[PDB]
């Protein structure tokens, strides 16, 4: 057994971590007080759920988790909320003033004053691990803390834990819920500084989740609570292989081996089905063929883009519920004859398949209906570069006039860091085109 | 007020669609780099499809299908026909074609070129790209080196009388956002004004029926018809008088079959049915007719122009079926569809 | 790279506080000019009358 | 980010300041003795932004009242909420400033300013984490204008990493006390361009025209003008005072609204205009209408760099999003294309005696019309050196007026540069 430490940075990272740990407790039969009646080994053990949970002598199961924010109001809701007893106070770290939607303020000005404290609290979790695999980092691209603090932390984690895998869950900015005009600046600056330090990053476009909540859950105007419950289902699908018995994606290293043959092209597209309204009083249950076919619909993706117009380097299907390999293999054969699935020439045309028989858990009173089977597809496709192209274009429009740049320079960042970050993204866009497009 | 941007200044079809949209008073042209448009009349090359359909509160439509280039580049069309089960290597309405680089198909092309030598069959070919005609292999291959396709040349074309002269047929086809395939009822014959000469391929004015080549080199430009353009009413009269058939029966059944076969083949790859933005595109299909009244596809154009007198009607057709269908204000087409059971 | 950033922030701050220091110098010169002109008026009226 | 320190300077500053505290005390359920008698936890959640807690659960405005004459502060002390202010936070001289910027900035004001900073320091020292300062003042008089901008320069010297926000009342010949208003306003604008992060331009020209043309008040008083100002001020501070996502503190508003440091002069707007039931389409059309703007600038004569829209009341968030998208999509040419998504929208559930209201904050290049108008009135007098003796008498030279005029003409050129780009 090999531990994973989860790190939740800034508002988005913290509120998504709240939703994920709530869901993990329900999946493993852990009560809000930390007690787990089904766990017969009191005070310790090396079960699969111990990757994410440590154990006290009193039978308390404690998330291997640090929550960091530069202002207190979001983490104060964890401190006084339903799961307050789950976390020891030293896991919950807050400053007094936030990074004001400014990468430079998060990374340089406020980062420099809190970074040694955060590494000390992480070191305390690491010291209770017998075989630490590495880190799962949850943050927004758009916020000052999510962008600037995370990139400093990722750099320091490469220094202090050089052999450890780092996986990111990154919220890509959408104007329907965004709070800052400068989010494209913050997104490019953090992607540039983080890119060498991350082994595998799962981007979630708030626009895709927003539209899935409107279209499939009939929510007129989705809140963060709606978006986060859906995001937590997809995160849980991805991490289930680390928390349950199985033979696929069983360690963080296996995410890179299975999904990322080229180190810089480390952004797999997640697609999730089915998403069904709990309020829907009559629902016909979807077959293995229907949920698998829905993995090739752009409307079900975590990022809107068109995989028909790129190439695959890797594809994993992660099934939960009543699924046997025979039905998966028949589903795939039918899909191959009907869809545009083109792999690069240097990769086998193939699917790694994981099945966990426990159906998806839902949060009581939530928006998601209980279903008999669900699937998350993780595919490394060049089509995800569309999302970089969109962000780079918005960056270029503002930067050509130096709009808002004085806020970043005023924090002690050099103007040169903008053009260096942007050149790294130009080289990334070009890497995706070389792997993806024919001539 | 619906909004649109114009990103291709050199398109005569979309300059006219642009003028028609403005004259309804219900459409406002924005600056080309304003993102808040309903409609993009897009550039020909590197259209940023990846930036479409991410504007909240705007339904966005573009006048190009991403991936349609598979049909509309010479090399791609040859590959698509051989390798698609539904078109197949044994496809009967496309000339025997091979892709040739200066992957490659040289030694497969030479193998088939020998079967004609061997059996005393007519052995003339045409090299072309995105032009030379010879019965000698090694002169075609030398020219290429000096990305191309070598395509069997149609040695027995149908010839219009008077003038013993070659022609090709241009058909205009509109594919709407729902993937309805609309064939414009007016086509055009681009005629030669020179008699056809099977013993002299060196002289290319009586062999190549393009509107630019006949306008410069041919010394009979306009002798038989205005431009080198015969329209369907006259060509149909010609086929009734001379050959005792119709344009519908002898040619148009085959044209409709071919258009429907090409576009139904790429539909899973280009359809925008379940996508965050929507597409339409105007195609130009170019056909040859042989002396048995068998129809051959030569090429598909992704950005065609129109015959001068058909601009008005076709462009109004594009606003009616492509644009107003998606953005309604306050038929000249045949809908190609066939649901045979088997 | 963090210390370099901090030093650029300290530099921009010292530049601002120098500029605000020139403003306090100017404020001190305006009020001294006002006093000197009132005193010179009184003085010159006193002498002209004598 | 938490505490704001409020300063109100001179007659205008103290009259609009007192109305601000009356209006937001009522919204937060605070009575004139400082006791909370409200019905919602939303009222108290961010009360500490503007109020200190005292003995016996009393709420005391974090407010400093400044004037060079006692008259207007005696009237505040007698006014309805007068007893709520901390008595030691009244700082006043006896001389007055005679509508003279030089008296406020250099002579009378210089004598009083140190005792104002003593009170600012006392308020600042007991703040958990001070966000910064808001000043209410006019630019046309002497104390608000001259002493107000002196205070801003001294506050910046002592708190250079904190945000400075002003509500600045711009003078108009239509609502005028003296001929020298354009001098005082030009000298003040020169200070604001360098030493504030965000300035709400409250134009007495616009407030008069709204009272006359729209509200059908034949004879607008300062009371009628101040009803518009206090409703606008409540609107633009909603996001600071109530739980919310967008522009929830002074630094985040500045980062969203100010693309270039000098272009920080905002055109506020309000709907509906008041001296029974408004739809979301109607709020949205009215809040963007020239006739609802508190600065007399035609927004169709320029372009929006950035906009903040705040909707208040129980309404459909879906309909607010659709209407806000409708305005941008239909009027796309008036929003600069080189700041993508430059319009941000907040919704607060608590309305102000209305069921719903919308407050508009725009950074428009059309604000240059306000500065050009002041510049023209300045030059008409300054070319003949008319009325200068009032200023040279307090130790100022002509050159200081030439520099203020140039810097304000430069600000106009800079708005024009981004309007053409
Ligand atoms: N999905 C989701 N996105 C969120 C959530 N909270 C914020 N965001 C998004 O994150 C971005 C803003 O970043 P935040 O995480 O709020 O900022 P922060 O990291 O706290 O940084 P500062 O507040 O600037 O110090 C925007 O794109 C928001 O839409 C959340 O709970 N869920
Ligand atoms: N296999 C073939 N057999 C006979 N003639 C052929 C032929 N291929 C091409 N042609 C001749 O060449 C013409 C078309 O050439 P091609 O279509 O390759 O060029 P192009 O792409 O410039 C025409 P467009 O302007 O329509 O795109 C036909 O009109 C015909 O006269
Ligand atoms: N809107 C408004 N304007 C005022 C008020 N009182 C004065 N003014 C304006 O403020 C300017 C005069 O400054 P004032 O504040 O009286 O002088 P001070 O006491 O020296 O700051 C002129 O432009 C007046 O039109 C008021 O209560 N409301
Ligand atoms: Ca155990
Ligand atoms: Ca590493
Ligand atoms: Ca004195
Ligand atoms: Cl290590
Ligand atoms: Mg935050
Ligand atoms: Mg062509
Ligand atoms: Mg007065």
């Amino acid at each position: 057994m090999r531990e994973c430490i989860s790190i939740h940075v800034g508002q988005a990272g913290v509120q998504i971590g709240n939703a994920c740990w709530e869901l993990y407790c329900l999946e493993h039969g852990i009560q809000p007080d930390g007690q787990m009646p089904s766990d017969k080994t009191i005070g310790g053990g090396d079960d699969s759920f111990n990757t994410f949970f440590s154990e006290t002598g009193a039978g308390k199961h404690v998330p291997r988790a640090v929550f960091v924010d530069l202002e207190p109001t979001v983490i104060d809701e964890v401190r006084t909320g339903t799961y307050r007893q789950l976390f020891h106070p030293e896991q919950l770290i807050t400053g007094k003033e936030d990074a004001a939607n400014n990468y430079a303020r998060g990374h340089y000005t406020i980062g420099k004053e809190i970074i040694d404290l955060v590494l000390d609290r992480i070191r305390k979790l690491a010291d209770q691990c017998t075989g630490l695999q590495g880190f799962l980092v949850f943050h927004s691209f758009g916020g000052g803390t999510g962008s600037g603090f995370t990139s400093l932390l990722m750099e320091r984690l490469s220094v202090d834990y050089g052999k450890k895998s780092k996986l990111e869950f990154s919220i890509y900015p959408a104007p329907q819920v965004s709070t800052a005009v400068v989010e494209p600046y913050n997104s490019i600056l953090t992607t540039h500084t983080t890119l060498e330090h991350s082994d595998c990053a799962f981007m979630v476009d708030n626009e895709a989740i927003y539209d899935i909540c409107r279209r499939n859950l009939d929510i007129e105007r989705p809140t963060y609570t709606n978006l986060n419950r859906l995001i937590s289902q997809i995160v849980s699908s991805i991490t289930a292989s680390l928390r349950f018995d199985g033979a696929l994606n069983v360690d963080l290293t296996e995410f890179q081996t299975n999904l990322v043959p080229y180190p810089r092209i480390h952004f797999p597209l997640a697609t999730y089905a089915p998403v069904i309204s709990a309020e829907k009083a009559y629902h016909e249950q979807l077959s293995v063929a229907e949920i698998t076919n829905a993995c090739f619909e752009p409307a079900n993706q975590m990022v809107k883009c068109d995989p028909r117009h790129g190439k695959y380097m890797a594809c994993c299907l992660l099934y939960r519920g009543d699924v046997v390999p025979k039905d998966v293999n028949a589903a795939i054969a039918t899909i191959k004859t009907k869809r545009s699935i083109q792999f690069v020439d240097w990769c086998p045309t193939g699917f790694k398949v994981g099945i966990n028989y426990q159906p998806p858990t839902v949060v009581p009173g939530g928006d998601l209906a209980k279903v008999q089977r669900a699937v998350c597809m993780l595919s490394n496709t060049t089509a995800i570069a569309e999302a970089w192209a969109r962000l780079d274009h918005k960056f270029d429009l503002m930067y050509a006039k130096r709009a808002f740049v004085h806020w970043y320079v005023g924090e002690g960042m050099e103007e040169g860091e903008f053009s260096e970050a942007r050149e790294d993204m130009a080289a990334l866009e070009k890497d995706y085109e070389e792997v993806g497009v024919d001539s | 007020m619906y909004t649109f941007v114009v990103r291709d200044e050199n398109s005569s079809v979309y300059a006219e669609v642009s003028r028609l949209l403005l004259a309804t008073g219900q459409w406002k042209r924005l600056r080309k780099d304003n993102p808040r448009f309903n409609l993009m009349l897009g550039e020909r090359n590197r259209l940023p499809f990846g930036r479409l359909g991410h504007e909240p509160g705007l339904v966005q439509l573009v006048n190009y299908y991403r991936g349609a280039d598979k049909l509309c580049r010479k090399a791609s069309l040859v590959k698509l026909i051989k390798t698609s089960p539904e078109l197949s290597e044994s496809c009967t309405w496309f000339p025997e074609s091979y892709v040739i680089y200066p992957t490659d198909e040289r030694e497969v092309f030479l193998a088939a070129y020998n079967r004609r030598r061997e059996g005393r069959e007519g052995n003339v070919w045409i090299a072309k790209s995105s032009i030379l005609i010879s019965s000698e292999a090694s002169e075609l291959l030398d020219f290429i080196d000096e990305v191309h396709v070598i395509q069997k040349y149609l040695e027995k074309p149908l010839l219009l009388e008077p003038g013993h002269r070659k022609f090709d047929i241009r058909s205009w086809v509109l594919v709407d956002h729902l993937y309805n395939i609309y064939l414009y009822r007016e086509g055009v014959l681009r005629t030669s004004s020179e008699p056809y000469n099977s013993a002299n391929f060196q002289d290319k004015t009586c062999h190549l029926t393009n509107h630019c080549i006949q306008k410069e080199y041919s010394k009979n430009y306009g002798r038989y018809e205005e431009g080198n353009e015969m329209f369907f009413e006259e060509f149909n009269q010609y086929l009734m008088d001379a050959l005792n058939t119709t344009l519908e029966n002898s040619i148009l059944l085959q044209i409709k079959h071919i258009i429907r076969s090409c576009l139904m083949c790429i539909e899973p790859a280009i359809s925008t049915k379940h996508l965050h933005y929507q597409s339409f595109q105007l195609f130009g299909f170019d056909f040859m007719v042989d002396e048995e009244l068998k129809v051959w596809l030569i090429e598909v154009n992704g950005a065609p122009a129109c015959a001068q007198k058909l601009y008005a009607e076709l462009c109004q057709g594009i606003v009616d079926v492509a644009i107003s269908s998606v953005f309604p204000l306050a038929s000249i087409f045949i809908k190609l569809h066939h649901h045979h059971h088997h | 790279k963090l210390e370099a950033a901090e030093e650029r922030r300290k530099y921009q701050e010292a530049e601002l506080l120098k500029h605000l220091a020139e403003k306090r110098e100017h404020e001190r010169e305006v009020i001294q000019k006002a006093i000197e002109e009132n005193n010179n008026f009184i003085k010159m009226a006193k002498e002209k009358l004598a | 980010m938490r505490e704001i320190v409020h300063i109100q300077a001179g007659q205008c500053g103290n009259q609009i300041g007192a109305k601000f505290w009356e209006v937001i005390s009522d919204e937060h359920g605070i009575d004139p003795t400082g006791s909370y008698h409200g019905d919602s936890d939303l009222q108290l959640e961010r009360i500490n932004v503007y109020y200190n807690e005292a003995a016996g659960n009393k709420y005391v405005p974090r407010a400093i009242l400044v004037d060079l004459e006692p008259g207007t502060m005696d009237s505040v002390r007698s006014g309805p909420f007068g007893q709520i202010f901390r008595p030691d936070n009244f700082v006043f001289g006896q001389s007055g400033a005679g509508n003279n910027w030089a008296k406020g900035h250099y002579t009378e004001g210089a004598e009083l300013v140190d005792s104002v900073l003593d009170v600012v320091r006392k308020e600042s020292e007991s703040c958990d984490c001070l966000q910064g300062f808001q000043l209410t003042h006019s630019l046309g008089g002497g104390t608000g204008s001259g002493m107000g901008t002196l205070l801003i320069s001294k506050i910046r010297e002592e708190y250079p990493d904190r945000i400075m926000n002003t509500f600045s009342v711009v003078p108009s010949p239509k609502v005028s006390d003296t001929v020298v208003e354009p001098y005082n306003a030009t000298l003040s604008v020169h200070q604001l361009v360098e030493n504030t992060d965000e300035t709400y331009c409250i134009d007495n020209e616009a407030l008069y025209d709204i009272c006359f043309r729209t509200l059908k008040l034949t004879t607008p008083t300062y009371g009628d003008l101040n009803h518009l100002v206090s409703a606008t001020m409540s609107g633009v501070t909603t996001c600071l005072r109530f739980p919310g996502q967008l522009n929830a503190d002074l630094r985040k508003l500045a980062v969203n609204m100010v693309p270039f440091p000098r272009l920080h002069f905002f055109m506020p707007g309000f709907a509906p205009l008041t001296s029974r039931a408004l739809t979301v389409p109607e709020l949205t059309q009215q809040m963007f209408d020239a006739k609802n703007m508190m600065a007399a600038c035609d927004p169709r004569h320029g372009r929006y760099l950035t906009v903040a829209a705040v909707f208040r009341g129980r309404m459909s968030m879906k309909e607010v999003d659709e209407q806000m998208l409708n305005v941008q999509n239909k009027n796309s040419s008036y929003f600069v294309e080189w700041i993508p998504n430059n319009v941000k929208t907040a919704v607060c559930d608590i309305p102000p005696g209305l069921k719903m209201s919308a407050t508009f904050i725009g950074n428009s290049t059309a604000i240059q019309e306000l500065f050009k108008r002041i510049s023209e009135q300045f030059t008409a007098m300054f070319r003949r050196k008319a009325f200068l003796h009032w200023y040279t008498g307090e130790g100022m030279d002509e050159m200081e007026f030439t520099e203020a005029e140039s810097n304000m003409n430069d600000l106009v050129s800079e708005y024009q540069q981004y309007q053409d780009a």
